[PDB]
């Protein structure tokens, strides 16, 4: 089975390497291909008290397009200055606010963010939930092995 | 042996994956 | 100062070995599969987390177990029920 | 009318029992293992 | 592609790797440099002895 099922492993960390890598090494690393191997580099934790998100995903500058992450600034310490970025995926914090796309209406969207979800709606913030605000379907398949009474 | 019409999906009903 | 007294069947001591040794086995490894069973399927969620994004129908309709459409919404999926249709229609 | 003649020896029942016991469970855990491979 | 400025890249080539720097071959390796992270769960089984 393992054996087999590497051969879905290589294909994921084509799709996103910094999931797999973060999987696989143990510890939550940016990973990129270099052809046919993956080259990883440790992150910086940061506390969830530091970072704050701003209300507007649009961009005031440019019109028609806007930003498809929510814009967020953090400080690596208590006595640091506001170093601005965007939301990535799983807690993920990108210093270059590259990610643009065209505005459409009926634009509602979830975000991981801390412990559970941030909501915006028409690119604007809207409200902050709990994980268990969000029904979970399991990807699990239960096996309940039990031990010989003395 | 049996088709689905599947109706545009909606943000009224959402799933999300148990963690580990 | 009393007078033990010992039973003539010893096979009630010898029962009470072998069944201690096959259980101790056979709760060792059926707990290390348990435990291999656990990680397989935490190991395999982050295969799911990228199938979801590929294609959402079908990690949809697999994942809660009825044929539903869904699209992402950002970091998660919104999904809606299917009507069925018969073939012949 | 007849008279019934019993074995000196229990240790075969306790034999019965004990690889019942055994076998109900490693019947129990294994095939639960099947069905969980399978899905 | 267009190239680009710090072309560092490892392909899989017979048993090894090869390594080309700026669009130019740099150097063979061979695989077990590479340190190696394992995707496989562990599963150790062990016989019930005579």
């Amino acid at each position: 089975l393992q054996n087999h099922e590497l051969t879905l492993w290589n294909e994921a960390r084509k799709l996103n390497p910094n999931a797999i890598a973060s999987a696989t090494v143990g510890r939550r690393a940016s990973a990129r291909m270099l052809g046919d191997v993956m080259a990883v580099s440790t992150c910086v934790p940061v506390a969830p008290d530091n970072v704050i998100v701003q209300n507007s995903m649009r961009v005031s500058s440019r019109p028609g397009t806007c930003y498809s992450r929510p814009l967020v600034s953090f400080r690596y310490e208590d006595q640091g200055p506001l170093i601005e970025g965007q939301l990535g995926e799983n807690n993920e914090l990108r210093l270059t606010r590259d990610a643009l796309e065209p505005c459409t209406v009926g634009h509602r969207r979830y975000f991981i963010f801390g412990g559970g979800y941030v909501y915006f709606e028409e690119y604007a913030y809207s409200h902050q939930l709990s994980r268990a605000d969000v029904t979970t379907v399991s990807t699990f398949i239960d096996l309940n092995i039990t031990m010989l009474e003395d | 042996a049996q088709f689905y019409v599947c109706p545009p999906p909606t943000g009224a009903t959402v799933v999300q994956f148990e963690q580990p | 100062v009393e007078r033990i007294k010992t039973t003539s069947s010893i096979e009630f001591a010898r029962l009470q070995f072998t069944y201690n040794h096959i259980q101790r086995h056979v709760n060792d490894m059926l707990g290390r599969i348990a435990v291999a069973w656990c990680e397989l399927q935490n190991h395999e969620l982050t295969l799911w987390n990228e199938a979801r994004k590929l294609n959402p129908n079908a990690i949809a309709s697999a994942t809660v177990g009825r044929r539903a459409s869904a699209r992402m919404l950002g970091d998660v999926m919104a999904v809606s029920t299917c009507v069925p249709v018969a073939p012949d229609n």
